[PDB]
């Protein structure tokens, strides 16, 4: 979308992930498999919730018709009744199609900027010690178990432990 | 107002 | 080696659920909320368990005057709201006419229980003819017969004296006192009707000054009747009377209805029937009861209802756009 | 060696359009898209090459009771929409009201062909004196004469019997009945043109009991007649017939136009004047051919029209900051 | 603008450009010149004619006035109709002005995240073997020929084939 | 060694302003505007320096009558607003009725001095008694009395002649003026005030034609009175004159008022006072010198003043979010 | 928020910047210290004085309700009355509301993407010549003096001159 | 409507 | 309108 990252460099989605909007798919040596940001998908799930509710709220204030009867010779005040409750009706159609439309491309971005954001996270995490693949993935210089997997998802990766390791392995790829 | 998205695992706000 | 490979994305689930935005419509999202309900049983429901006020073919007026067909409303309970067809056939059933009858059915939406008392007993009449006021264009049971809450009264031997009745509202609720007066096709009818060639009627209250004269012309047999015959209606407020003074023409209130219970209500113009139900929202075109904010069934709804709009579809998306 | 050189992005040209946001104003865009009209050709057209019904300075009252100046409009063709002056100075000739004038605008906002049958002759009047009801307050051609439609009744000899006249609507569309009284000075004037003194009218119908009286009072010599002429009117379904009944001050109805076509249509409060042209949009200020979703000339439009704000600057902008 | 992209890094536009409203120039030994990526051009193409259908047919359902006449006893009710016919113009007329400011700003900012995500784009395929300049432009360490300069458009840069080649001359440049 | 360091980031101050967005509320910042006023002095003001009439316990129909206990107002200056009780006990003191008194009061809206001008002398009743309308219902100091400016015209000796008065509006700006008719309970009561029985009214202008009767009932003692009075008002162009002829039950307008300032006031109800003050916004609940475009104070303003919102927290961020 | 930095890789804010809304800091070998953005904040300040200002005349042309009287027999044009001015009272509270929480949240997200535009021009502007630390800080390879500080700051960064210095001493760090 | 950006070069949405 | 921010430092636009 506005930040390229969901239908960007991210073509698709992953329907194995199950807990989360937002995640990580790790692949190391000791297996393969989806987990799930819980910090973004929450303050995602927050935001939206309280979005919704605050529509609602601001949309609770709104007119509503009464009925009332007008004889033969009224039929100017009958019309003037008419008109009015339809153009508060008109009004209110509009403002809640156009709101819902707004909110919504605004609600997609929001997720895009999320997903966009959490791949920038670890990827200043990750710096030299890994190579930036482009369809969303890092491969990792110096080889990350699971305990170091988890490091680059809960944000306490330690790099200067692989530093002098990936350093080590990236003058191999630089030497062929 | 609470949707319950990925329930069980986040404590959607509002109630 | 293969090195082990972190990465970054989003989910997808089975969804089908679609929503529009801007620039893009029918996007399919992981999570959706519709804030629109398009769902109604298609029936005239109880609001808060209280029974409507179905007239059936009867009006309004009918109801309140006395119409020999509305009999079946001689006596209402509570209701929450009035349900009126667009076109009651058991109407005036003596053509004639309602001032402001608008009014006051706009001052009945904020109205929930009325009580009917005899303010002026029909044998009160010991001057005048009582039960003599029955036309062919009233009919009760294949005869015929008159507005119930209203005396048609009509001179004695060959006298009509003047009629000269009070009645204080010693009631601390405030009174709906209805009247009238028949304008016939000749002097003749009159004279028939009413020795008194000449007649006036006189009502007379705090904020009423009404001086009366009945309109003679050939007009036609609606109803099989040229004749018309104008009601007029007040508000009688505690520590207050009416005053009426009438030489002829006057059709005299028996009946009054008090304001016992002044709720909110409304008039639903709806050609339904009582389904035996109760719901929280009712609308003309059946009842809803959908916690969804918004609503497309009908302009005019009536109890907890949710808010209407001219719109066919209303989703919130709530999720990501998925595979 | 100096490297080969990909570089990123965007395109300029030489576009002077700038639109405005809600930080920045007059941004210089690629590619605009302007959603506002601002132009009219200042004149009156057809809609759907349906000519409009330019009154002139005729006034709807005049044209409808026959004012001796509005005989251009005697036989009037099928209108898009009524063009009326905000001042006509072709009006009542003769000083008086029109009961309800602006309820039957209101009416005639929703006809698109009148057509006009004489209900009662002016020849049918043996027993008064029909073509001696003409005036100095409404000349036709420098002499004396009066609304044509209408007719100013007048004793004959000195007696001024009881008129009883009664139409049918044997037509199916709905007729538009137009009748008057005189008010005058003096009883002497009174006496004069209806010998009795004490005058009444009487007008019926199944929606109609009317009895009115003359009333004579000192007023002015408004287009030189101190007295005045009230005018009423009604609908006469089909099937359905107008009786009148008068014995002084009446003003006979001789001609009356039915509802011949009920199509959508308007009145202009405007002094422009027919430009032989045709077009899908007009207004009180011009004609518009636009296909811009907006406009800003009159908030009142007839046909096929654009939306109307009260912006002068609407610009949509579709490209992207231009160098 | 909220991208940075458009009168940010990339100070100018390309009056050269005229395929498209976003695209490359390339510069190698052969030549210099501006192609188009008709890819994010189309997409921002349809997404700004939906834009403008869709505002227009929201505003479709708008009041409309109508004209009336009362006299000169009842001029509450003509007060009245005048206020309501002119604040439901007024409601409307704000309505558009309103919304045509707020979906400009945002069709800008459309425009410059576009930019921003075709330039991350080739940021990403271009990877060692590319020095980002900074103005928008990057410097190919190994020289790219016209048909290496489009598998960097249409998105097929084979990387590992100047993988080795711009390796060992980033070599050089690492030894001065 | 440890290098040097350029880092990015933002500003943060002691601001404790907080503001809502859509997903977000209570979002501290680092700089905010309130853009919503929420105070108001409590008391009326001048506007431009120009003080409010402020009617007390008085209604605009007992000033412009005359009531005995509105005489603090015999001579007004100009305003820039009315100030009206809701329920004003000095009004109407002899019952009646009040024709149009709210589109009389629409039309006060747009005015800004009136000049008060005897049209008809109380001396210049040589056949009719002038200072004998006084009644119990308008006491004027512990003893009887009447409207100032009308005049309750009563038989001399046993006579009651045909009054015919006309007076003309020699005045460029238009006039004001305001009658009435007594209807009183018997015939008796007729005879005694007027000796006529049967009695009209004939009020005559370019636009009037008015033939009023007393309409004779059983009313009550309101205010200690049965009788009721009914008063009629009309505007008189330049140039232009009215009539009147009356026989009995006559209120005579002596005082009519001039419309010399018509500008823009409106009619406040409110129970304040005046406070010794100016301002330029007026609301019923207090003054407003406030240069935020929003205020939540009363729908109804006057003066240069706020728009009017029904919320309660209104603040722009103009900063970003505070650590 | 949309652009991850405000909250973001830059937790926190600086209570000792006091000149601007975004700027640097520098913390060299003759001292340390806070500096401001100036073309930045303008422009910021520029564009929310606009925003308010305009939010202001937009809301200006709102309705303004009139009082009325009607009789006890006028019932019906009375309720129509009072409906019609709250319903209008309605429609521009919520506009009113509706339009601050937007235009807020913009508001907000705009000095994001501001101090996010930052980051990313010096981080283009500091090349190989600086390792990113994440923080929203950069650790120059070369030493860089006050001088140098600032030309990092207006813009004016001569990287080549540093070039060959700060490649120098990447290759220390290289090789340990 | 159709505001035919760069003409027949692409395929400008609705008709 | 001038909301004043950092004073003495930006010229605040709108007068």
């Amino acid at each position: 979308g506005l930040f390229g990252a969901i239908a960007g460099f991210i073509e698709g989605g992953w329907q194995g992930m199950v807990d989360g909007w937002y995640g990580y798919h790790h692949s190391n040596e000791q297996g393969s498999g989806y987990a799930a940001d819980k910090e973004s998908t929450q303050k995602a799930i927050d935001g939206v919730t309280n979005k919704v509710n605050s529509i609602i709220d601001k949309m609770n204030t709104q007119f509503e018709a009464v009925g009332r009867e007008f004889n033969n010779l009224e039929r100017r005040i009958e019309n003037l009744n008419k008109k009015m409750e339809d153009g508060f009706l008109d009004v209110w159609t509009y403002n809640a199609e156009l709101l819902v439309l707004m909110e919504n491309e605004r609600t997609l971005d929001f997720h895009d900027s999320n997903v966009k954001n959490l791949y920038d996270k670890v990827r200043l995490q990750l710096r030299d010690n890994a190579k930036e693949l482009g369809n969303g993935c890092f491969e990792f210089y110096h080889k990350c178990d699971n305990e170091c997997m988890e490091s680059v998802r809960n944000g306490t990766y330690d790099y200067p432990q692989y530093s002098e390791e990936a350093r080590l392995k990236r003058e191999e790829i630089s030497s062929g | 107002w609470t949707g319950d998205f990925f329930s069980s695992h986040y404590t959607v706000p509002r109630c | 080696d293969p090195g082990d490979q972190i990465c970054i994305g989003y989910h997808a689930n089975n969804s089908t659920e679609q929503v529009d935005t801007i620039m893009e419509k029918n996007v399919t999202v992981t999570h959706a909320q519709d804030i629109l309900e398009k769902k109604h049983n298609g029936k005239l429901c109880d609001l808060d368990g209280v029974k409507p006020l179905i007239l059936r073919d009867c009006s309004v007026a009918g109801w309140l005057l006395g119409n020999p067909m509305c009999d079946e409303f001689i006596n209402v309970p509570e209701w929450s709201y009035i349900v009126e067809k667009a076109n009651p056939v058991n109407n005036l059933c003596y053509p004639g006419d309602f001032n402001d009858y608008e009014e006051l059915k706009h001052l009945l939406s904020r109205i929930n229980h009325f009580e009917k008392i005899q303010i002026i007993p029909k044998s009160s009449w010991s001057s005048h003819e009582a039960s003599l006021g029955v036309s062919s264009a009233c009919p009760y049971q294949g005869k015929s017969s008159f507005f119930r809450n209203v005396v048609w009264l009509i001179k004695k031997n060959s006298t009509y004296p003047t009629i000269k009745r009070s009645y204080n509202n010693t009631n601390q609720e405030d009174l709906l006192v209805l009247w009238g007066i028949h304008h016939p096709n000749d002097a003749a009818e009159q004279t028939k009707l009413y020795q008194n060639p000449t007649t006036y009627i006189s009502v007379g209250t705090s904020t009423l000054n009404q001086r009366l004269v009945p309109r003679i012309a050939t007009r036609s047999k609606v109803n099989g009747q040229s004749g018309r015959m104008e009601f007029f209606w007040t508000i009688l407020k505690p520590n207050d009377a009416i005053n009426f003074e009438s030489n002829g023409n006057f059709i005299a209130p028996e009946y009054a209805y008090k304001i016992v219970k002044k709720g909110d209500s409304t008039i639903m113009k709806s050609e339904l029937e009582y389904g035996n139900c109760n719901t929280k929202c009712q609308t003309p075109m059946g009842a809803i009861n959908s916690s969804m904010p918004f609503h497309n069934i009908h302009p005019l709804t009536i109890g907890e209802c949710p808010k209407y709009v001219k719109s066919n579809r209303l989703v919130l998306a709530t999720g990501l756009r998925n595979s």
